[PDB]
């Protein structure tokens, strides 16, 4: 109930504008309480399949081949994190076996388990198959909060859909919500920016275009283009 | 112990662990032997495949089954190779074993007897044939009436009438003086500088509460006194040392055992055992007790197999490493070989990992459970072929102390280890190299049996052999008893039952 | 941005032994640690103290980026800053990417991505 309540509230928040609904859902132990405790936050749209993820016939029932992605959620409240991670890797393996060409996104409870996804021959992270490690990122945000207090909250609002509410009172809430509406996007740089240092183009974007550029990709012709956080004037 | 339990009458028990670990161990000596033996006793429907793929060749040998039939009176007084050649060439029947009565004990099942011993009137030969009526025709074979046999249909009912402990008490298995676990346990660095090569690695997923796998049944067949001391394959166990301490007392009598205390999923441990050039790798779990998640028990095994496959080495990829995986669910076999997915809904035998022999399922023994009802002798032949001996007197001697006691070298002990050992041979550089390319299987079998008294078994043909594209895949599939006219490419392995010398 | 690196090759090297193995100081190794680190700076006694009071955020960001190549991130403004009552509460709240015309009091922290030297 919690996982879908917080996922749906962001996926279908009505602040994406040019988007469809999609969400098919799949489970093996049925939505006994989900149907009264919440339904699927819509009646006509968002369906529920009682078939399991491992059964090929049930996987054909959802028409996984025609999906844009499968999203795998994990119970953070598991007794054995390793067991839950290995079950989600088993799910990833079954989905990839049925259809090699599909984007998969997956929650991992432990960092060391992410290595097992790289063992699957058809798991191409460059294509888009990326896994979210809940412990890797939680502890990283906590640690970055030690260096910069409140950074976890700032990063949280960069990617969550959150409705903007105007506050007429001169309180801290108005200033806080002023920055909440800001989100993070990716866009290819214009040809006029080629051959210019990062600080100069960043200043041009901020002063003129009112855009704050953080990182870019640099290709060294030796490996994948790494994400350089605030490059200097050297490159 | 039950007074009315007469095993001679037919009261026989199938030990699921004895036979599972025996098939796994025999797979180490001959890769894919477990799959070949699985199809010898399971009913499996034959489906014609018009496409020129590996599936057609695999299913060609699937229809072959195993039967027992009394030998004809014309075969009395003839050596085993000669009668075997006569049955194969004329009757199109492959005879494996017979019964020899020494008037001292029960007639043991001799696997591929040599020319030293002849055949008595009361012999019940074991044959391999697709149908059952062909096996019956060997009972009433007439030498004079059927001297010339153009086709097998001619045969019909009508016719014309020192003080050093080297082996155990019986000499059936290699034995060594008992040694404390501290003599065989080792660290990563001790593994890493060891020069072991062509060995066997066994990964165990076991804890304090998990059940005993009973690894003795995996070690005995690998050293059954049929191999020389230098020829024995070293066994290295990778797993929890506490679990290994539980059942070490049943394995301390074997010469070449070593244990590495560490997790099978750990790539460092596997690299330290040098799994890249190991002869065989086995993955076992002991956590079959968990009641939760009905179709999830074989969870760590597939992860370990994929980790082994997706591992690189510095002079290559780990896909070429032969691995044997124990699966408790037939619905997870396709997760092993992630290179070709013909269809998610596929039969267990038709599945590529099972056909290649890299995956084994305990489900297979539930079929042996039927074959011993319909033919009582099939279980005895399989047991004596797989366990490499294990006579009832030896079983009693083991039962009396739950351990193996070393004996002494005696002429009867040395002559006891004269049976045949399952192995594989290649035609790339063997004596049959001239027959490796463009040669009939039947001619190769006859030549081998006539020269080396070697029973040429089925062909472990490479999967990408019929295709003309130079594929780099090294996976192979088993073909059970190819016909006389069958032709094999030089890059094909052949199973065999070698003698002892 | 959060893990401070963790390249896929490094992730593979970690996966191969589930541990970290020490290396040696090489020119490529020393040049590898040239990325930016997340930090906070105050205008009470910093170089921008003259711009701490009655200064536009955008001007401060441009000055920092032009001088120290420092990407001026949002403002961790104190909660009791707008109020004129001398409140003793030290709790602050984050403001994500304030506009160019936004003004900040001197008693405000600002996030930044500092270089390495």
């Amino acid at each position: 109930l919690e996982s879908v309540s917080n996922f749906l509230k962001d996926f279908l928040h009505k602040d994406r504008d040019d988007v469809n609904v999609e969400i098919v859902f799949l489970h093996n132990i049925s939505p006994n309480l989900e149907l009264e405790a919440l339904f699927k936050r819509h009646f006509t749209q968002v369906e529920f399949y009682q078939g399991s993820v491992l059964n090929p016939h049930d996987l054909a029932r959802v028409k996984i081949e025609s999906a844009d992605a499968c999203l795998i959620l994990a119970n953070k409240y598991c007794a054995d994190p390793d067991a839950e991670d290995a079950s989600n890797i088993m799910r990833v393996i079954s989905i990839k076996n049925y259809h090699p060409k599909i984007r998969i996104i997956t929650q991992m409870l432990q960092y060391h388990n992410k290595a097992h996804l790289l063992n699957i021959p058809s798991w191409n992270w460059k294509e888009g198959d990326d896994a979210i490690c809940l412990a890797e990122l939680k502890l990283g945000f906590i640690a970055q909060s030690c260096l910069a207090q409140g950074l976890s909250t700032m990063l949280a609002n960069l990617f969550s859909m959150r409705s903007f509410i105007k506050i007429e009172e001169d309180t801290w809430q108005k200033y806080y919500l002023e920055g909440v509406s800001n989100e993070m996007y990716t866009e290819y740089l214009s040809s006029a920016f080629v051959g210019l240092s990062f600080p100069t183009v960043c200043e041009l974007c901020f002063v003129k275009l009112k855009l704050l550029m953080i990182a870019i990709e640099y290709k060294s012709a030796n490996r994948e283009s790494r994400i350089l956080i605030n490059p200097g004037n050297h490159l | 112990n039950i007074p009315s339990w007469n095993w001679k009458e037919g009261d026989d028990a199938i030990c699921l662990a004895e036979l599972k670990l025996g098939f796994i161990a025999q797979s180490c000596l001959a890769q894919g032997l477990s799959t070949m033996l699985a199809n010898l006793f399971s009913m499996r429907s034959f489906i014609k495949i018009e496409e020129d793929t590996w599936q057609k060749y695999y299913l060609e040998g699937v229809s072959n089954e195993m039967y027992t039939e009394y030998l004809s009176s014309a075969f009395v007084g003839l050596s085993f190779p000669t009668v075997c050649e006569l049955c194969f060439v004329k009757l199109k029947l492959l005879m494996i074993a017979i019964e020899y009565k020494s008037a001292n004990r029960e007639s043991r099942i001799l696997i591929n007897p040599g020319n030293h011993l002849k055949i008595q009137e009361g012999t019940l030969g074991f044959f391999i044939a697709s149908d059952a009526k062909e096996v019956k025709r060997a009972f009433f074979y007439c030498k004079a009436c059927h001297d010339d046999i153009t086709d097998p249909k001619r045969i019909k009912k009508c016719g014309c009438k020192s003080n050093v402990k080297k082996y155990d008490s019986t000499g059936m298995f290699h034995w060594c003086a008992p040694k404390e676990i501290e003599k065989v346990i080792l660290t990563r660095s001790e593994a890493a500088m060891t020069v072991l090569s062509g060995h066997v690695v066994v990964c165990i997923f076991g804890d304090v509460s998990s059940a005993l796998i009973g690894l003795r049944n995996l070690v005995m067949p690998l050293r059954a006194s049929n191999f020389h001391y230098h020829e024995l394959k070293h066994i290295v166990f990778v797993g929890s040392i506490e679990y290994l301490k539980r059942e070490w007392e049943t394995l301390h009598n074997f010469p070449k055992v070593s244990i590495l205390p560490g997790t099978p999923l750990s790539r460092a441990d596997l690299r330290a055992v040098n799994i890249n050039l190991c002869d065989m790798c086995v993955i076992l779990s002991a956590n079959q007790n968990n009641i939760d998640d009905t179709s999830l028990q074989d969870k760590e095994c597939i992860l370990a197999s994929l980790n082994i496959k997706s591992m690189q080495f510095d002079d290559t990829t780990g896909v070429n490493i032969p691995i044997i995986t124990e699966l408790v669910n037939d619905t997870n076999v396709q997760f092993l070989d992630q290179d070709d997915d013909d269809d998610p809904d596929t039969e267990l035998y038709l599945t590529q990992p099972f056909a290649c022999g890299t995956a084994f399922a305990v489900s297979v023994l539930d079929s042996l459970m039927s074959a011993t009802y319909f033919n009582d002798n099939i279980l005895t032949l399989i047991r004596t072929l797989v366990t490499g001996g294990a006579t009832p007197e030896l079983e009693a001697l083991i039962a009396e102390e739950n351990a193996l006691r070393g004996g002494y070298s005696t002429p009867q002990t040395l002559a006891n280890r004269d049976r045949c050992r399952v192995a594989q041979l290649a035609l790339l550089d063997g004596p049959f190299a001239d027959l490796g390319d463009g040669g009939c299987y039947g001619d190769l079998f006859c030549k081998a049996l006539k020269t080396y008294n070697m029973l040429c078994f089925g062909i472990y043909r490479l999967r990408d052999a019929h295709l003309s594209t130079p594929s780099q895949c090294t996976k192979r599939y088993v073909i059970t008893n190819p016909p006389y006219e069958f032709e094999l490419v030089p890059t094909d392995l052949i199973f065999c039952l070698m003698q002892f010398d």
